[PDB]
């Protein structure tokens, strides 16, 4: 959101 | 029709 | 799906999309048809999801439009998550959607085979990734899903990319080390698919990866076979 690059392609 | 089945 | 081209009805009949309705109905994950009743997709898709009352799960969708208010989908009768899952990078993403309704099989939608606890000797070599999420960082859900081929790399490869992440025995990586070609968000929960000697298997299942389609950066995906007994557990209950 962008606190985790890691989660870019999860929802949030 | 799968090795590895989920029974319905 | 970064890098992908539009997929054909019937392409991907395993390939559902995961509704949410509140506070809106949006597109939320992807998610692979494995039995009659039965959705096998990611974890970390119901963080703050709290009840499966909530949830929509449309099967032999191509375009996310397609949908509104008197198109048919089935309901959500339970949510199953790992028991050890804490967060993606951490592993063990992976649950299940036992659904209200019995999905009915055709030429929109089938189930995709798990792979066989005595075949992690295969060595894959036709996979792809398919998706409705972003083409590219700060992008939109898309209305045709995606498709994109991706080659799988070794765990030992993977870990030296994502040094400071355990790369564990249960993950999987996927993707070009020219980068260029990946999942990305709105993508995750969905399937990685294997086509190998006639048939589709269901290899991974899109859980993290370091932003979208980046250089010496592959996507990590829940190694499916490790965790068929998980879904035996689950799925064969008496």
């Amino acid at each position: 959101t962008c606190v985790n690059i890691m989660c870019c392609r999860c929802p949030x | 029709e799968c090795t590895t089945k989920i029974k319905p | 799906i970064v890098g992908g081209t539009a997929s054909v009805r019937g392409e991907w009949p395993w390939q559902v999309t995961l509704h949410t309705t509140s506070p809106t109905q949006r597109h939320l994950c992807g998610g692979s048809i494995i039995g009659n009743q039965w959705i096998l997709t990611a974890a970390h898709c119901f963080y703050g999801v709290e009840s499966p009352k909530i949830l929509r799960v449309y099967s032999g969708i191509l375009n996310q439009s397609e949908i509104k208010e008197d198109t048919s989908f089935f309901g959500v009768q339970e949510i199953i998550i790992h028991d050890q899952y804490k967060m993606a990078e951490s592993g063990y993403d992976i649950a299940l959607l036992k659904l209200e309704t019995t999905v009915g099989y055709g030429d929109s939608q089938r189930p995709i085979c798990l792979p066989s606890k005595g075949d992690r000797n295969v060595i894959y070599t036709d996979c792809w990734v398919t998706g409705w999420g972003y083409r590219k960082l700060r992008d939109k859900i898309q209305n045709t899903l995606q498709k994109a081929k991706i080659p799988l790399v070794t765990n030992e490869e993977c870990q030296k990319r994502y040094r400071g992440h355990k790369i564990t025995h249960k993950m999987i990586c996927a993707g070009y080390r020219e980068g260029g070609k990946d999942a990305c968000k709105g993508d995750s929960g969905g399937p990685l698919s294997c086509k190998h000697n006639e048939v589709w298997h269901l290899v991974g299942i899109t859980s993290w990866g370091e932003g979208c389609a980046q250089r010496e950066r592959p996507g990590v995906y829940t190694n499916v076979v490790e965790y068929v007994d998980w879904i035996l557990e689950k799925t064969q209950a008496v």
